[PDB]
DNA sequence: CCCTAACCCTAACCCTAACCCTAACCCTAACCCTAACCCTAACCCTAACCCTAACCCTAACCCTAACCCTAACCCTAACCCTAACCCTAACCCTAACCCTAACCCTAACCCTAACCCTAACCCTAACCCTAACCCTAACCCTAACCCTAACCCTAACCCTAACCCTAACCCTAACCCTAACCC
DNA sequence: GGGTTAGGGTTAGGGTTAGGGTTAGGGTTAGGGTTAGGGTTAGGGTTAGGGTTAGGGTTAGGGTTAGGGTTAGGGTTAGGGTTAGGGTTAGGGTTAGGGTTAGGGTTAGGGTTAGGGTTAGGGTTAGGGTTAGGGTTAGGGTTAGGGTTAGGGTTAGGGTTAGGGTTAGGGTTAGGGTTAGGGT
C-alpha cells in the first residue's frame, strides 16, 4: 500500500530479461512469475545452506568461492552439475580481471 | 454406440482422458471452506482465515489425494485385479512410511 | 525405559540393543527417532501370521481320506 | 441473526462424485464401493496436521488471522513445498 | 587385485539369505539373488561419492568415519553411534 | 447470534473444591494432586453412557425433549435404580 | 419478566393382524460307514544350572582453563492511536450439479489338476580368519605472515509503483473426420 | 463385414490481461578511505597399510529328490452404464460495518571487557566386580503311524406351515388449548 507502507523485494525484473535472451517475442503471465520467483528464492536457501555447515565442520569462519562449488557439486544432480560448476568459474574469471 | 448404451467401462476411459488434461480444482469451494473451519475450532476459537489460506489448503489436499490413488492403482494391478479397494489403500500407506 | 528392559533380560548394563527395544516399542519415541539407525542394534521380533505353520495337512496329495 | 455454528457434517461434505473425479485423474478405472468412507479418513488426518502447525505459527505472532505465508511455512516442514500461493 | 566380478560376487548367496531371514521372508525365489546385488551397488555408489566430495574440501587423502556419518545424514538416514 | 465461547463447558465446574467436597463425604483424608484430572475422566465416561440410552428412548417416541422418566428408565438398565427423582 | 415452540386430546378413515382350513413340504428320530484325532515310541532341539577366568568399567589421581561475578555500556523490543481496509455479515437469487432408482453385464472368487523348482542333507575343497610381522606416508602443531575483508562515509542511480492500453486470449456458434453400431 | 452415430478444429466479438512507458520518489549501492583478523606457509612426531610371516576352522560350494506352491482354465454375478427432474446448493452478486493491524514513539537487556579467581571437566591411570563359553542336566518341538469312535451322511412318516378363503381395532395425521423451556 502507499500509506507510508513497506516495499517488497522480488527477482521479477531480472527473470524477464533472461526470458528475452533465450526466447525472443515470448511473454510470461503474472501467475507464472509467482512459481518462478519462488524457485529462485528456494535454490538460494539450499545452495547457501550446505555452505554454512561445510564451513563449520572444517572450523573455518568464511563462506568463500570454494564452498559454493562443493555445495553445487552435492545438491544439484548429474549433468546439470558439470554444466553449472563450469559456467560459474567463467564469470568469477571475468570479475577478477575488472570490477 | 447407440447413445442409449456404451458397454461398461468405456465411458470412464473418455473421462480419464478429458480430466488429466485440465487444472480446475475438483472439490467444491463452499463445502471445503467449512471442513477447515470445523477442524480449526479445537486448536483455537476466534481464528479468522484470509481468502488465500483456504485456497492453498485446497491445492495441497487435492495433490496428496491425487497421488495416493496413483500408488493404490499400482498396487491393485499387481494382484491381477483392475479395481481399487479398501485393503489396497493401507498397503500404500505402510510402504510410503506415513502410518508407521 | 531402557533400564527397565535390561532387568527383563537379566543384565545390569544398558548395552546398545536394550536401547532399540525401548525406542522401537514406544508410540511417541518411534515417531521422532523414526529414520535413525542404531549401531550394532537389531530388529524387533515379528513373524506375519499367514506364514506360521498352519497348512493343515496341505492336501492335493493322494486322497488322505 | 446467524444463530447457528458449523456442526461436524462437513467431513461428509466431500460428495461421492468428487472422490470419483479426483480418482479418474489418477488412472483409477472401477472404484469399489467402500473406498468413499476410507478417503474421508485419509483427508481428515491430513487437514488437521497442516492446521495444527499453522495455528502454532500464528499464536507466536499473537495475531488472530491465519495468513497464507503461515500455511506455506507449515507445509514445507511436513514434507511438500507448495510454490506459488505464497511468497 | 580388485577383480570387478569378485568384489560383487563377494556378497555370496548364503549372506543374501541370512540378511533376508532377519526380515521375515520364508521362501526366496532364485532370481532375488541377482537383483539384490544390483541394489547394493547403486546405494554404495551414492554414499561413497558424497564422502569423497567432503574429503576433497579439506584437502585430505583419507575418508574418515565422520564424513560417512555426514554423507548418510543428508540423504535422510542418520546413523547414531559410529561417529559423533 | 452465538455465545462467543463454544466450549460447551469442557468437563468444567468440577473445580478442585467440588472434588475435595465429594471426596471428604467419602472418607478421603489427604487427596493427592493428580486425582483431579482423573476424576474428570471417570465422570466423563459415565455422563455420556446414561445420555446415549436417554436420547435413544426419546427418538423412539419422536419427541424432541428428554423428560426425567427417560433418565430413570435408562439408569435402571445400567444397574442403579434412582428412586423418586422422576418416579 | 417475556415469550415462542413444543405438547396433548380429538376426531375421522383406511390398513392390517387374526382366525380358519385343508394340504402339502420339511425336519425330526433312527441307521450305518468313514475318517479326524489322540496316543506313542522315537529323534532332535532347548533351556537351566552351574563354574570359571579373564577382560574390561569404576574408582582413584592431577592440572588447566573455560566459567564467573562487578564494572560500565547501549541497542532494542517494549506500549498506543490511527488510519484504513478487509473480512464477516444474514442480504440474495438460480440453473447446474447432487441424488436416485431400475438395470444389465463383466469381473471377483472358487475348485481341481498338472508340474516345475525350491528346500533339506551330505561330501569337500578351499578362503578367510586370526597371531600379528614391518615401515612409512599423511596428520597435526607450532611460528609468522601479508593479503583481505570489515567499517564509517557520500554521492548518485537504479528499482518499485500507480497509471494507461491494446493486444493476444478468451466463450460461442456452425460445420467436417472419426470410432461404436457387430457379421 | 455393415453405413453407422460421435465428436473436433475454426472464429467474430467483446472483455480482460498482461505490456508499456513514465515520471517520481525511494532505498540501495558504488565509490572513497583504514586496520585487524585470518588463512597460509614452513618444519617435525606418528598412524593406515601392505605384505608376506604363518597357521587353523567354518563355509560356501555341488548334487539330488520329494514336497509343495503356483498358475493356469472353466462356473457364477458388483460396479459399471442410463435418465432427468427436483431438491438442493454453490455460485454470481450486494452493502456495510465492525474487526484487526501495520504505521508510530521509549527502556529493559544482552553483549562486553578484563584481569583475576577459581572449580569442574578432561585426560590418566591400576585396582576392585567382572561376564559371557562350556560342560552337564533336565524339559520341550517334530516325525510318523494305528486304532478307535465321534461326527457327517442317509430314510420316511409325522409335525408344522404356508397359502388361501375370510373381519374391524389399532394405529395414523392434523388441530386445538396450554405451558414451559430458553432468553434476557
Amino acid at each position: 500500500k502507499k500509506r507510508k507502507r513497506s516495499r517488497k523485494e522480488s527477482y521479477s525484473v531480472y527473470v524477464y530479461k533472461v526470458l528475452k535472451q533465450v526466447h525472443p517475442d515470448t511473454g510470461i503471465s503474472s501467475k507464472a512469475m509467482g512459481i518462478m520467483n519462488s524457485f529462485v528464492n528456494d535454490i538460494f536457501e539450499r545452495i547457501a545452506g550446505e555452505a554454512s555447515r561445510l564451513a563449520h565442520y572444517n572450523k573455518r569462519s568464511t563462506i568463500t568461492s570454494r564452498e559454493i562449488q562443493t555445495a553445487v557439486r552435492l545438491l544439484l544432480p548429474g549433468e546439470l552439475a558439470k554444466h553449472a560448476v563450469s559456467e560459474g568459474t567463467k564469470a568469477v574469471t571475468k570479475y577478477t580481471s575488472a570490477k | 454406440k447407440k447413445p442409449h448404451r456404451y458397454r461398461p467401462g468405456t465411458v470412464a476411459l473418455r473421462e480419464i482422458r478429458r480430466y488429466q488434461k485440465s487444472t480446475e480444482l475438483l472439490i467444491r469451494k463452499l463445502p471445503f471452506q467449512r471442513l477447515v473451519r470445523e477442524i480449526a475450532q479445537d486448536f483455537k476459537t476466534d481464528l479468522r482465515f484470509q481468502s488465500s489460506a483456504v485456497m492453498a489448503l485446497q491445492e495441497a489436499c487435492e495433490a496428496y489425494l491425487v497421488g495416493l490413488f496413483e500408488d493404490t492403482n499400482l498396487c491393485a494391478i499387481h494382484a491381477k485385479r483392475v479395481t481399487i479397494m479398501p485393503k489396497d489403500i493401507q498397503l500404500a500407506r505402510r510402504i510410503r512410511g506415513e502410518r508407521a | 525405559l531402557a533400564g527397565n528392559a535390561a532387568r527383563d533380560n537379566k543384565k545390569t548394563r544398558i548395552i546398545p540393543r536394550h536401547l532399540q527395544l525401548a525406542i522401537r516399542n514406544d508410540e511417541e519415541l518411534n515417531k521422532l527417532l523414526g529414520r535413525v539407525t542404531i549401531a550394532q542394534g537389531g530388529v524387533l521380533p515379528n513373524i506375519q501370521a499367514v506364514l506360521l505353520p498352519k497348512k493343515t495337512e496341505s492336501h492335493h496329495k493322494a486322497k488322505g481320506k | 441473526k446467524r444463530h447457528r455454528k458449523v456442526l461436524r457434517d462437513n467431513i461428509q461434505g466431500i460428495t461421492k462424485p468428487a472422490i470419483r473425479r479426483l480418482a479418474r485423474r489418477g488412472g483409477v478405472k472401477r472404484i469399489s464401493g467402500l473406498i468413499y468412507e476410507e478417503t474421508r479418513g485419509v483427508l481428515k488426518v491430513f487437514l488437521e496436521n497442516v492446521i495444527r502447525d499453522a495455528v502454532t505459527y500464528t499464536e507466536h505472532a499473537k495475531r488472530k488471522t491465519v495468513t497464507a505465508m503461515d500455511v506455506v511455512y507449515a507445509l514445507k516442514r511436513q514434507g511438500r513445498t507448495l510454490y506459488g500461493f505464497g511468497g
